[PDB]
Formats: C-alpha cells, sequence, structure tokens
C-alpha cells in the first residue's frame, strides 16, 4: 500500500500472567568499526571494516495491580550466579488482531526492577518498571 | 627595581663558523635546552668532630646542548655534522645563544642575555618516527658536546 503502520497495538509474551505493558523500549542492534591504513596509500583517511557486535538491554514498563507480584518473584530467582532464563518474544498485530513484525530474544534475565513513587497530590497510578539483559536479539518482518 | 620577569618563548641560536652566521635557515629552531652545570665532589670524615663532614671539591661537569627543527632537506649544518660522523674529520666551532627583548627609547628588538659556547662538536643526530595514522611533522634533533659556556658580560 502507502500507508505506515501505527504503534499503539501490541503484545509481549515474558512468562507471566499479563501480557499488557505500557512501554517498550531498547529494540536495537550495532557493529564496531575497524580503522587502518598503510603509509603509500594516494588516500589519506583511513579504511573501515567490521568488527564485534553490541546488543542493548530491554526496558518495559506497566501498571500496578491488586494480587500481581511477578517482577519481583522472576528477579529473586538469583541465586549466586545461577537464574531462571526465559524466551522473550515481542510481536506487532494489525486489525484483525495477528502478528506483523516479531522480535525475538534470547536467554533474557533482569537486572533491574525499580518501584513506584508516592505523592499525596498525584492524579496519577503507580508504575513499575523493568530492565532486561538477553545475548541476542532478532527480527522478522512478514 | 625589577616587578615583572622575562619570557622564554622568543630566542635565537647564532654560528660562529664555516660561513653558517649569515645563513638565515640555520638561526630558526623550534627547541633549545642543556644550559647547565654542576660540581662534583667528595666527603671526607674527621675523627673527634661528629657535627659534620667536610666537602670537597673536585671537577665541574656540563650538560650536551640539544636543538630540535622541522626537517630541512638540504643544510649546510647538517653535512658538517654528517663529515664529522661518517669520516671521522670533527672541526669544533663557537656558537652564541640569545634571549631577545623588544626595547624602545621607536622600539627595536635587541638582545637581552647572551652565552658564549666554546668548542662544541656533533655528539647525536635524529628523526622522529614515521607512522601512517598520525598527523604529525618530521622533526629532527641534534645533540652537541662542548668544553664550557660563558656570559657575555
Amino acid at each position: 500500500a502507502e500507508y505506515p503502520l501505527p504503534k499503539f497495538h501490541f503484545q509481549v509474551d515474558w512468562g507471566g500472567s499479563r501480557l499488557g505493558f505500557t512501554e517498550v523500549s531498547g529494540l536495537d542492534v550495532e557493529t564496531e568499526v575497524i580503522e587502518y591504513r598503510e603509509g603509500n596509500l594516494p588516500q589519506y583517511h583511513k579504511l573501515k571494516m567490521p568488527g564485534m557486535q553490541k546488543f542493548s538491554n530491554i526496558t518495559m514498563k506497566r501498571g500496578t495491580f491488586q494480587g500481581d507480584n511477578d517482577f519481583y518473584k522472576w528477579w529473586n530467582t538469583v541465586a549466586l550466579n545461577t537464574i531462571e532464563r526465559r524466551d522473550l518474544t515481542i510481536s506487532l498485530l494489525n486489525e484483525k488482531h495477528e502478528p506483523v513484525v516479531v522480535w525475538k530474544v534470547n536467554r533474557a534475565w533482569p537486572t533491574k526492577v525499580q518501584s513506584t513513587d508516592l505523592k499525596g497530590d498525584g492524579n496519577e497510578v503507580a508504575i513499575e518498571s523493568i530492565e532486561v539483559a538477553h545475548e541476542g536479539l532478532t527480527i522478522q518482518n512478514g | 627595581i625589577r616587578t615583572y620577569p622575562p619570557v622564554s618563548f622568543f630566542f635565537e641560536v647564532v654560528f660562529q663558523g664555516e660561513n653558517l652566521d649569515k645563513d638565515v635557515v640555520e638561526t630558526r629552531f623550534q627547541s633549545v635546552t642543556g644550559l647547565s652545570v654542576d660540581m662534583q665532589t667528595e666527603t671526607l670524615k674527621e675523627g673527634g668532630e661528629n657535627r659534620f663532614e667536610h666537602i670537597l671539591p673536585v671537577r665541574t661537569k656540563y650538560d650536551p646542548l640539544v636543538l630540535k627543527r622541522g626537517l630541512v632537506n638540504d643544510s649546510q649544518m647538517v653535512k658538517w655534522c654528517m663529515d664529522a660522523i661518517l669520516n671521522f674529520d670533527i672541526r669544533p666551532m663557537n656558537l652564541l645563544v640569545r634571549l631577545l627583548h623588544i626595547e624602545r627609547s621607536s622600539s627595536t628588538i635587541a638582545p637581552l642575555m647572551t652565552w658564549k659556547v666554546i668548542n662544541a662538536w656533533p655528539k647525536k643526530w635524529s628523526v622522529s618516527e614515521f607512522n601512517a595514522e598520525q598527523n604529525s611533522i618530521a622533526v629532527e634533533s641534534l645533540e652537541l658536546n662542548y668544553s664550557y659556556f660563558e656570559t657575555l658580560k
């Protein structure tokens, strides 16, 4: 067609009871650059070549409901250097409620859990957040 | 009576030699150092005197003189040095080192301090590293031996 897609209809599968979230970020892939030059090159700028890869962490937010303490449980699964690891899948849906773009995350485990702030005059809900480390990510469109 | 001290970055070097005193490129240097003298002594202990020992003068030592420039591809001075180094043929020279200032009474450039350096001859010659990945200038450095230096009072 000739029309783009929006970002207000998605889904996350993380091994919990609720698939709804308010914010999803940190989807990025990067590669390093190596520079090189020899003495007699008629070119005075350096040459470039691919190096190692690097992935960023994942940050997700959600509102707080009564009777739901999954973030703390997963974080507290930690032992000296061991922890439960999970496969994380994030999808993008259309108007028939089917997927369109999929991000696949291998061997995720949480590194930070942040609770809410309390203000007396605050007319806002209670927001908790988590940060996730993971080895590698993939992108599937179509 | 002095209130402000002199500045170090306005200076000159003169070769009182074969015919090098009239060559303009032979007076322009990026750096000059090595102008220092030291007295070497020995220690003698006297029995019965436990409060101090005697320090006795022995000899005098001088530092080598070091000059640094950007590389000059055709230099009479370097011909003199390489004649000394390759053919073991040395001919010592005299030098002047000047520290300059502005005098006015309009203004003029004049010497402020002058040292005479007696019987200099080549000691060392070097050029900096060539590196394909750095922004740098080819810099040559010369080191000289001499007998002594004096103030032109």
